[PDB]
Protein backbone atom coordinates (compact mmCIF):
# COMPACT_ATOMS: atom_id res chain seq x y z
CA UNK A 1 0.00 0.00 0.00
CA UNK A 2 2.93 2.23 0.73
CA UNK A 3 6.63 2.87 -0.25
CA UNK A 4 9.78 1.90 2.19
CA UNK A 5 12.11 4.94 0.49
CA UNK A 6 10.27 7.98 0.27
CA UNK A 7 6.80 7.67 2.50
CA UNK A 8 4.42 7.58 -0.54
CA UNK A 9 1.81 5.42 -2.10
CA UNK A 10 3.18 3.75 -5.60
CA UNK A 11 1.32 3.79 -8.87
CA UNK A 12 3.80 1.43 -10.40
CA UNK A 13 5.34 -0.61 -7.08
CA UNK A 14 7.80 -3.20 -7.66
CA UNK A 15 8.98 -6.29 -5.04
CA UNK A 16 12.33 -7.46 -4.91
CA UNK A 17 12.98 -11.17 -4.36
CA UNK A 18 15.61 -11.15 -1.38
CA UNK A 19 13.86 -9.05 1.14
CA UNK A 20 9.95 -8.73 0.42
CA UNK A 21 9.75 -4.68 1.19
CA UNK A 22 7.19 -2.94 -1.35
CA UNK A 23 8.58 0.02 -3.00
CA UNK A 24 8.29 2.34 -5.96
CA UNK A 25 9.49 1.48 -9.70
CA UNK A 26 12.29 4.39 -9.59
CA UNK A 27 13.06 4.64 -5.84
CA UNK A 28 14.17 0.81 -6.14
CA UNK A 29 15.83 1.21 -9.82
CA UNK A 30 17.58 4.18 -8.52
CA UNK A 31 19.00 2.39 -5.39
CA UNK A 32 20.18 -0.48 -7.80
CA UNK A 33 22.43 1.58 -9.54
CA UNK A 34 24.72 3.55 -6.86
CA UNK A 35 24.79 1.18 -4.78
CA UNK A 36 24.68 -2.61 -5.73
CA UNK A 37 22.54 -3.78 -2.90
CA UNK A 38 19.28 -3.93 -1.57
CA UNK A 39 18.67 -1.21 0.87
CA UNK A 40 16.36 -2.64 3.38
CA UNK A 41 18.61 -6.17 4.71
CA UNK A 42 22.02 -4.97 2.83
CA UNK A 43 21.58 -8.22 0.62
CA UNK A 44 22.34 -8.34 -3.37
CA UNK A 45 20.25 -6.91 -5.93
CA UNK A 46 19.88 -6.34 -9.56
CA UNK A 47 17.48 -4.27 -11.71
CA UNK A 48 16.38 -7.83 -13.52
CA UNK A 49 15.72 -9.31 -10.05
CA UNK A 50 12.99 -6.97 -8.77
CA UNK A 51 8.89 -7.94 -9.66
CA UNK A 52 6.80 -5.73 -10.76
CA UNK A 53 3.28 -5.49 -9.05
CA UNK A 54 -4.46 4.66 -6.52
CA UNK A 55 -7.42 6.78 -7.37
CA UNK A 56 -6.40 10.79 -6.47
CA UNK A 57 -9.43 13.06 -6.80
CA UNK A 58 -8.67 16.65 -8.36
CA UNK A 59 -9.72 19.45 -6.54
CA UNK A 60 -12.50 21.40 -7.99
CA UNK A 61 -10.95 24.16 -7.76
CA UNK A 62 -7.62 23.28 -10.76
CA UNK A 63 -3.13 28.59 -12.21
CA UNK A 64 -4.03 27.20 -8.60
CA UNK A 65 -2.24 24.46 -10.32
CA UNK A 66 0.60 26.42 -11.56
CA UNK A 67 1.01 28.75 -8.26
CA UNK A 68 -0.54 27.40 -5.07
CA UNK A 69 -0.28 23.95 -5.51
CA UNK A 70 3.39 23.69 -6.89
CA UNK A 71 5.08 26.25 -4.17
CA UNK A 72 4.01 24.26 -1.11
CA UNK A 73 5.15 21.03 -2.43
CA UNK A 74 8.43 22.86 -2.04
CA UNK A 75 7.47 24.87 0.74
CA UNK A 76 6.01 21.83 2.86
CA UNK A 77 9.59 19.78 1.66
CA UNK A 78 11.68 22.02 2.72
CA UNK A 79 10.91 23.29 6.13
CA UNK A 80 9.72 19.76 7.05
CA UNK A 81 13.85 18.84 6.80
CA UNK A 82 15.19 21.52 7.86
CA UNK A 83 12.65 21.17 11.03
CA UNK A 84 14.53 16.86 11.01
CA UNK A 85 18.38 18.36 10.82
CA UNK A 86 16.99 20.41 13.97
CA UNK A 87 15.87 16.87 15.41
CA UNK A 88 19.25 14.66 14.09
CA UNK A 89 21.59 17.42 15.89
CA UNK A 90 19.53 17.27 19.14
CA UNK A 91 18.90 13.65 19.87
CA UNK A 92 22.61 12.99 19.58
CA UNK A 93 22.97 15.84 22.04
CA UNK A 94 20.39 14.02 23.85
CA UNK A 95 22.51 10.70 23.06
CA UNK A 96 25.40 12.52 24.85
CA UNK A 97 23.76 13.51 27.90
CA UNK A 98 22.30 9.86 28.14
CA UNK A 99 25.53 8.05 27.34
CA UNK A 100 27.39 10.17 30.21
CA UNK A 101 24.76 9.62 32.90
CA UNK A 102 24.60 5.99 32.64
CA UNK A 103 28.62 6.02 32.96
CA UNK A 104 27.85 8.38 35.94
CA UNK A 105 25.46 6.02 37.75
CA UNK A 106 27.70 2.54 37.12
CA UNK A 107 30.24 4.49 39.38
CA UNK A 108 27.99 4.83 41.88
CA UNK A 109 26.97 1.17 41.77
CA UNK A 110 30.64 0.02 41.50
CA UNK A 111 31.39 2.46 44.49
CA UNK A 112 28.43 1.08 46.66
CA UNK A 113 29.01 -2.38 45.82
CA UNK A 114 32.22 -2.04 47.55
CA UNK A 115 30.37 -0.11 50.66
CA UNK A 116 27.54 -2.05 51.70
CA UNK A 117 29.66 -5.57 50.79
CA UNK A 118 32.02 -4.54 53.64
CA UNK A 119 29.56 -3.45 55.90
CA UNK A 120 27.41 -6.68 56.35
CA UNK A 121 30.95 -8.13 56.62
CA UNK A 122 31.57 -5.93 59.56
CA UNK A 123 28.34 -6.85 61.03
CA UNK A 124 29.74 -10.54 60.46
CA UNK A 125 32.68 -9.75 62.41
CA UNK A 126 31.20 -8.08 64.98
CA UNK A 127 30.37 -10.68 66.68
CA UNK A 128 33.59 -12.20 66.95
CA UNK B 1 16.29 9.36 13.76
CA UNK B 2 14.81 6.11 14.56
CA UNK B 3 18.21 4.26 14.79
CA UNK B 4 19.48 6.30 17.53
CA UNK B 5 15.71 7.17 19.06
CA UNK B 6 16.32 3.24 20.23
CA UNK B 7 19.80 3.93 21.23
CA UNK B 8 17.85 7.42 23.16
CA UNK B 9 14.94 4.89 24.48
CA UNK B 10 17.25 1.97 25.73
CA UNK B 11 19.57 4.24 27.24
CA UNK B 12 17.21 6.20 29.47
CA UNK B 13 15.15 3.37 30.74
CA UNK B 14 17.93 1.65 31.61
CA UNK B 15 19.34 4.47 33.60
CA UNK B 16 15.95 4.90 35.43
CA UNK B 17 16.14 0.76 36.36
CA UNK B 18 20.07 1.75 37.60
CA UNK B 19 18.95 4.97 39.35
CA UNK B 20 16.60 2.52 41.38
CA UNK B 21 19.76 0.14 42.08
CA UNK B 22 21.41 3.24 43.74
CA UNK B 23 18.04 3.66 46.38
CA UNK B 24 18.32 0.28 47.27
CA UNK B 25 21.68 0.08 47.80
CA UNK B 26 22.28 4.07 49.88
CA UNK B 27 19.27 2.45 52.23
CA UNK B 28 21.39 -0.92 52.99
CA UNK B 29 24.09 1.60 53.74
CA UNK B 30 22.20 2.81 55.81
CA UNK B 31 20.80 0.20 58.18
CA UNK B 32 24.41 -1.42 57.89
CA UNK B 33 25.02 2.01 59.42
CA UNK B 34 23.28 2.66 62.20
CA UNK B 35 23.19 -1.05 63.08
CA UNK B 36 26.91 -1.17 63.75
CA UNK B 37 26.97 1.94 65.76
CA UNK B 38 24.27 0.55 68.39
CA UNK B 39 26.23 -2.54 68.92
CA UNK B 40 29.74 -1.35 69.07
CA UNK B 41 28.55 0.89 71.97
CA UNK B 42 26.97 -1.84 73.24
CA UNK C 1 21.83 -3.28 37.19
CA UNK C 2 19.35 -5.76 39.20
CA UNK C 3 16.22 -3.21 40.23
CA UNK C 4 12.64 -4.26 40.09
CA UNK C 5 10.19 -1.98 38.74
CA UNK C 6 6.88 -4.46 39.47
CA UNK C 7 7.57 -5.68 43.25
CA UNK C 8 9.10 -2.34 44.69
CA UNK C 9 6.03 -0.37 45.28
CA UNK C 10 8.75 7.26 46.30
CA UNK C 11 9.70 10.30 44.36
CA UNK C 12 11.61 12.04 46.81
CA UNK C 13 13.72 8.51 46.44
CA UNK C 14 14.30 9.46 43.00
CA UNK C 15 15.49 13.10 43.68
CA UNK C 16 17.38 11.43 46.09
CA UNK C 17 19.18 9.06 43.47
CA UNK C 18 19.24 11.80 41.36
CA UNK C 19 21.54 13.85 42.87
CA UNK C 20 24.26 11.50 43.44
CA UNK C 21 24.37 10.44 39.40
CA UNK C 22 24.45 14.86 39.10
CA UNK C 23 27.15 15.31 41.62
CA UNK C 24 29.60 12.22 39.94
CA UNK C 25 28.52 13.94 36.87
CA UNK C 26 29.55 17.18 37.99
CA UNK C 27 32.67 15.63 38.52
CA UNK C 28 32.81 14.03 35.01
CA UNK C 29 32.56 17.54 33.08
CA UNK C 30 24.23 14.11 -0.57
CA UNK C 31 22.66 16.41 -3.52
CA UNK C 32 23.64 19.46 -6.31
CA UNK C 33 23.00 23.02 -5.23
CA UNK C 34 18.85 22.39 -5.07
CA UNK C 35 20.39 21.42 -1.72
CA UNK C 36 21.45 24.78 -0.52
CA UNK C 37 18.47 26.99 -1.64
CA UNK C 38 16.24 24.03 0.30
CA UNK C 39 18.17 24.93 2.99
CA UNK C 40 18.90 28.29 2.82
CA UNK C 41 14.98 29.22 1.88
CA UNK C 42 13.80 27.70 5.04
CA UNK C 43 16.13 29.32 7.27
CA UNK C 44 15.44 32.55 6.21
CA UNK C 45 11.38 31.31 6.43
CA UNK C 46 10.44 33.99 3.91
CA UNK C 47 7.61 33.12 0.97
CA UNK C 48 9.11 33.69 -2.21
CA UNK C 49 6.91 36.22 -4.08
CA UNK C 50 4.83 35.27 -7.27
CA UNK C 51 3.23 37.57 -10.52
CA UNK C 52 -0.43 37.02 -11.40
CA UNK C 53 -2.02 38.50 -14.93
CA UNK C 54 -4.54 39.11 -12.92
CA UNK C 55 -3.09 40.36 -9.67
CA UNK C 56 -1.89 43.07 -11.72
CA UNK C 57 -5.53 44.00 -13.01
CA UNK C 58 -4.64 45.97 -16.00
CA UNK C 59 -5.81 46.18 -19.33
CA UNK C 60 -4.69 47.50 -22.50
CA UNK C 61 -1.91 48.79 -20.86
CA UNK C 62 0.48 48.52 -23.74
CA UNK C 63 1.90 46.16 -26.64
CA UNK C 64 3.29 43.60 -24.06
CA UNK C 65 0.05 43.75 -21.66
CA UNK C 66 -1.86 42.58 -24.33
CA UNK C 67 0.05 39.27 -25.02
CA UNK C 68 -0.58 38.59 -21.09
CA UNK C 69 -4.60 38.99 -21.83
CA UNK C 70 -4.83 35.85 -24.64
CA UNK C 71 -2.67 34.01 -21.66
CA UNK C 72 -6.10 34.49 -19.47
CA UNK C 73 -8.24 32.81 -22.43
CA UNK C 74 -6.29 29.46 -23.37
CA UNK C 75 -6.06 28.70 -19.19
CA UNK C 76 -9.84 29.42 -18.93
CA UNK C 77 -10.72 26.74 -21.86
CA UNK C 78 -8.58 24.44 -20.53
CA UNK C 79 -9.49 24.76 -16.97
CA UNK C 80 -13.25 24.66 -18.06
CA UNK C 81 -12.30 21.22 -20.03
CA UNK C 82 -10.66 20.30 -16.68
CA UNK C 83 -13.97 20.98 -15.19
CA UNK C 84 -15.74 19.35 -18.13
CA UNK C 85 -14.16 15.78 -17.31
CA UNK C 86 -13.90 16.11 -13.36
CA UNK C 87 -18.09 17.03 -13.69
CA UNK C 88 -18.45 13.83 -15.89
CA UNK C 89 -18.60 11.51 -12.69
CA UNK C 90 -18.30 13.96 -10.13
CA UNK C 91 -18.83 11.52 -7.13
CA UNK C 92 -17.47 8.19 -8.65
CA UNK C 93 -13.91 9.13 -8.57
CA UNK C 94 -14.29 10.74 -5.47
CA UNK C 95 -15.98 8.19 -3.85
CA UNK C 96 -13.34 4.86 -5.05
CA UNK C 97 -10.40 7.01 -2.91
CA UNK C 98 -12.64 7.22 -0.05
CA UNK C 99 -12.76 3.47 0.18
CA UNK C 100 -8.86 3.25 -0.52
CA UNK C 101 -8.06 5.25 2.23
CA UNK C 102 -10.44 3.11 4.05
CA UNK C 103 -8.43 0.07 3.54
CA UNK C 104 -5.20 1.91 4.07
CA UNK C 105 -6.07 3.15 7.72
CA UNK C 106 -7.00 -0.53 9.23
CA UNK C 107 -3.80 -1.67 8.07
CA UNK C 108 -2.34 0.62 11.08
CA UNK C 109 -4.66 0.01 13.33
CA UNK C 110 -4.03 -4.05 12.60
CA UNK C 111 -0.49 -2.86 13.20
CA UNK C 112 -1.19 -0.88 16.26
CA UNK C 113 -2.57 -4.57 17.82
CA UNK C 114 0.33 -6.54 17.25
CA UNK C 115 2.48 -4.54 19.02
CA UNK C 116 0.29 -4.17 22.07
CA UNK C 117 -0.10 -8.02 22.12
CA UNK C 118 3.78 -8.54 22.08
CA UNK C 119 4.94 -5.79 24.30
CA UNK C 120 2.30 -7.13 26.82
CA UNK C 121 3.68 -10.70 26.11
CA UNK C 122 7.30 -8.84 27.27
CA UNK C 123 5.78 -7.68 30.25
CA UNK C 124 3.75 -10.76 31.44
CA UNK C 125 7.16 -12.98 31.65
CA UNK C 126 9.18 -10.20 33.19
CA UNK C 127 6.89 -10.15 36.05
CA UNK C 128 7.02 -13.62 36.35
CA UNK C 129 10.73 -13.64 36.87
CA UNK C 130 10.29 -10.21 38.96
CA UNK C 131 8.26 -12.18 41.52
CA UNK C 132 10.29 -15.44 41.81
CA UNK C 133 13.77 -13.11 42.93
CA UNK C 134 11.81 -11.36 45.51
CA UNK C 135 11.08 -14.44 46.93
CA UNK C 136 14.39 -15.67 46.83
CA UNK C 137 15.75 -12.43 48.01
CA UNK C 138 12.86 -12.47 50.92
CA UNK C 139 14.32 -16.14 52.18
CA UNK C 140 17.90 -14.76 51.78
CA UNK C 141 16.93 -11.51 53.88
CA UNK C 142 14.66 -13.67 56.04
CA UNK C 143 18.18 -15.95 56.65
CA UNK C 144 20.06 -12.61 57.07
CA UNK C 145 18.53 -11.53 60.36
CA UNK C 146 18.09 -14.71 62.29
CA UNK C 147 21.82 -15.25 61.82
CA UNK C 148 22.66 -12.01 63.29
CA UNK C 149 20.53 -12.26 66.40
CA UNK C 150 21.56 -16.32 66.47
CA UNK C 151 25.47 -14.91 66.80
CA UNK C 152 24.59 -12.32 69.49
CA UNK C 153 22.69 -14.65 71.78
CA UNK C 154 25.56 -17.39 71.02
CA UNK C 155 28.26 -15.16 72.35
CA UNK D 1 12.06 -2.58 21.54
CA UNK D 2 11.81 -0.55 25.10
CA UNK D 3 10.65 -4.22 26.55
CA UNK D 4 12.12 -5.93 24.52
CA UNK D 5 16.01 -5.44 26.05
CA UNK D 6 14.35 -4.61 29.50
CA UNK D 7 13.72 -8.33 29.45
CA UNK D 8 17.29 -9.08 28.07
CA UNK D 9 19.29 -7.12 30.86
CA UNK D 10 17.20 -7.90 33.70
CA UNK D 11 17.42 -11.79 32.83
CA UNK D 12 21.13 -11.76 33.21
CA UNK D 13 21.13 -9.89 36.45
CA UNK D 14 18.54 -11.86 38.35
CA UNK D 15 21.64 -14.54 38.96
CA UNK D 16 24.12 -11.95 39.80
CA UNK D 17 22.06 -10.64 42.49
CA UNK D 18 20.82 -13.96 43.96
CA UNK D 19 24.34 -15.38 43.89
CA UNK D 20 25.94 -12.28 45.82
CA UNK D 21 23.47 -13.31 48.54
CA UNK D 22 23.98 -16.81 48.42
CA UNK D 23 27.70 -16.42 48.69
CA UNK D 24 26.24 -13.83 51.67
CA UNK D 25 24.48 -16.58 53.02
CA UNK D 26 27.08 -19.06 52.98
CA UNK D 27 29.30 -16.71 55.25
CA UNK D 28 26.78 -16.39 57.89
CA UNK D 29 26.22 -19.92 57.79
CA UNK D 30 29.74 -20.58 58.74
CA UNK D 31 29.21 -18.33 61.79
CA UNK D 32 26.16 -20.32 63.08
CA UNK D 33 28.06 -23.60 62.51
CA UNK D 34 30.72 -22.45 64.39
CA UNK D 35 29.26 -20.21 67.18
CA UNK D 36 27.36 -23.40 68.84
CA UNK D 37 30.61 -25.77 69.05
CA UNK D 38 31.66 -23.28 71.72
CA UNK D 39 28.45 -23.68 73.74
CA UNK D 40 28.92 -27.67 72.94
CA UNK D 41 32.24 -27.00 75.11
CA UNK D 42 30.78 -25.35 78.26
CA UNK D 43 28.67 -28.84 79.04
CA UNK D 44 32.00 -30.52 79.06
CA UNK D 45 33.83 -27.93 81.18
CA UNK D 46 31.24 -28.55 84.05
Amino acid sequence: MLCAISGKVPRRPVLSPKSRTIFEKSLLEQYVKDTGNDPITNEPLSIEEIVEIAQQASLTESIPNLLTSLQNEWDAIMLENFKLRSTLDSLTKKLSTVMYERDAAKLVAAQLLMEKNEDSKDLPKSSQ
Amino acid sequence: LDSLTKKLSTVMYERDAAKLVAAQLLMEKNEDSKDLPKSSQQ
Amino acid sequence: MDGLSFVDKPDGYKNEIDQLVKKEFANIKADNSVSTLTNALYTEYLKQRNNKKRRTPDFNDDDDTLFLEEYRRKYPRIDTSRYIPNESSEVSLLGIVDSYLKHQEIVLDTLLPQTVSNQWRINNDYIRQTCTIVEEMNIQQRKQINDLEIYRKRL
Amino acid sequence: STLCHHSLPALIEGQRKYYADYYAYRQEIRSLEGRRKRLQAMLNSS
